């Protein structure tokens, strides 16, 4: 019936997410990320809530941060698409590597 | 036992949002793994370092300061969760 | 005049700053000058924040600052961005801001 | 009967009432203000200590406090904070 | 007569300061630019040698990596060119430029 | 009286060294005036500081302590005088 | 007259002639040395200083310093010192 | 001497002073300068080897500060340790991009 031409979902979608403040990635998922990567350095371990919604804050901000940084990147050479080269430069120049 | 199988919770629509509030439009189909495994060395580093906090006071769980502590370490300070 | 707040004509507490200086093995000794110049300091940031955050509060048609008019309010002062550049204010999310390239011609 | 938590929050809904007597603030936006205030309480303290340690004093008095806030603060945040400061040493020298 | 292709020379200047330590800035110019920018926020100033040497070291190791982030950035583009929108891009980055 | 002229003291083929040291094999005409405004920024930010340390110290010389502590100050710790 | 600055010059020349007897170092060397031990030194103390304040703790003891070590220090490099450091500290004591 | 009771090189004493001179706690430990004293001599001795290492392979006797900084960034864990450090006269390492080589 209808359709929308290629980026104009994506830029409504920009505008959105832009607007707003919520994670963006699911709760539990997220969760069982932390606890398992945490068993891997200490066993039997408990977390606060806020202390898995403090690593997820953060995480979040962090990828956000990074995701304008490759967009940059991106775009630096000549292109729209965000590529994993345009995350390593990035993270290379940020000294994280 | 080795455990596995868990950062594919990070899914594609989600590493898709995250790109979107971060401006990008359009995401080459390489990035999602690529995402997930920089996502991990970030959890990697400050759990880690959460943990030795959570160690020293002789603790088994962890808190949200032995977590806002790390970041701080890490120089990613987080405001709202206390310190 | 009891307080140490009031001889100085601040809101924010000239007391509990001088313990928080002794109780942080900063140095051997602090000076009776120090805790109400920094709660004075203090308070200014404090002021300065809460106006812009009360302004966007108010742009965005709301009684109360929750932490995006906090964001907003620091993301577009450049020495309060500054200030706070390597500092992440949970639920606050970013700036509007669409790369020029990316919008259709 | 809960633990005793100190907080800024008095303060900060002070000088709130000051700068915009009819907005509130909610449970976050308290918490991130007194992270902020925490913050740089550190960053100051911290460069006055080392001021302090440079120079071989004992003592970090109003004068370290100053130039903490010179090294640490952006240009106009530092000249309004200075003067906001030391407005405030000269009366309490008095009083 | 003779001649090198372009890019050999160049080259061979890489391996050459990549070799070396000293610095690459003559002394006296830094000197009188380092007592201009700081008689702009303090008059009647001295420097100690070792001060001004100071200056220099760290300047020139900071100008010698932002260097490095350009060329990545530029290889970045397809280029062999670094331009300044790669050091406005590196810096970007780096959380220098906003 | 206004001070000038100064940083073009900062010469192409010093720029061209460093440049090479750095790795970069071509350079635009451009990016010499580029490398004089960041190299200015740079000092003066760190002189800045430096200045600020000698001032509190009741000096009229800045010695390279007060250098090493405000590289420092800004994330650019330098070893070998006096750190 | 003279002046007396301390440096750590003859203990990392102690040091280097273990390691490496029949070598020497310059005094730019030296210097970076020095910077280096003072800087480390620096870091260890501050995190041992932030861990005691964080626990409510009067005291920095081997154990705020091993835990300092440990944010600090990269893996192996950590190992390895929590090792050095543990094995001092015992022969310290049993030696009183 | 705290050093040879501890088995160290690096002096015990003078780490304690710095310690309780430097405002970082009330109280210091009787272990805590011998640890401190032992992981900064245990580094010292790291980068000392690995610089040393650096002299011999360039032909020299004597450390300079080139020879420490090749030690610190050929080494992984040492080149992060100090990732925000500017060791004076060291140089850079050797190393042309690929794309830049003749073909």
């Amino acid at each position: 019936p209808h359709r929308y031409r290629p980026g104009t979902v994506a830029l409504r979608e920009i505008r959105r997410y832009q607007k707003s403040t919520e994670l963006l990635i699911r709760k539990l998922p997220f969760q069982r990320l932390v606890r398992e990567i945490a068993q891997d350095f200490k066993t039997d371990l408990r977390f606060q809530s806020s202390a898995v919604m403090a690593l997820q804050e953060a995480s979040e901000a962090y990828l956000v941060a990074l995701f304008e940084d490759t967009n940059l990147c991106a775009i630096h050479a000549k292109r729209v698409t965000i590529m994993p080269k345009d995350i390593q430069l990035a993270r290379r120049i940020r000294g994280e590597r | 036992k080795v455990l596995r199988d868990n950062i594919q919770g990070i899914t594609k629509p989600a590493i898709r949002r995250l790109a979107r509030r971060g401006g990008v439009k359009r995401i080459s189909g390489l990035i999602y793994e690529e995402t997930r495994g920089v996502l991990k060395v970030f959890l990697e580093n400050v759990i880690r370092d959460a943990v030795t906090y959570t160690e020293h006071a002789k603790r088994k769980t962890v808190t949200a300061m032995d977590v806002v502590y790390a970041l701080k370490r890490q120089g990613r300070t987080l405001y709202g969760f206390g310190g | 005049a009891k307080t140490r707040s009031s001889r100085a004509g601040l809101q924010f507490p000239v007391g509990r700053v001088h313990r928080l200086l002794r109780k942080g093995n900063y140095a051997e000794r602090v000076g009776a000058g120090a805790p109400v110049y920094l709660a004075a300091v203090l308070e200014y940031l404090t002021a300065e924040i809460l106006e812009l955050a009360g302004n966007a509060a108010r742009d965005n048609k709301k009684t109360r600052i929750i932490p995006r008019h906090l964001q907003l309010a620091v993301r577009n002062d450049e020495e309060l961005n500054k200030l706070l550049g390597r500092v992440t204010i949970a639920q606050g999310g970013v700036l509007p801001n669409i790369q020029s390239v990316l919008l259709p011609k | 009967r809960k633990t005793r938590k100190e907080s800024y929050a008095i303060y900060v809904y002070k000088v709130l009432k000051q700068v915009h007597p009819d907005t509130g603030i909610s449970s976050k936006a308290m918490s991130i203000m007194n992270s902020f205030v925490n913050d740089v309480f550190e960053r100051i303290a911290g460069e006055a200590s080392r001021l302090a340690h440079y120079n071989k004093r004992s003592t970090i008095t109003s004068r370290e406090i100053q130039t903490a806030v010179r090294l640490l603060l952006p240009g106009e945040l530092a000249k309004h904070a200075v003067s906001e400061g030391t407005k405030a040493v000269t009366k309490y020298t008095s009083a």
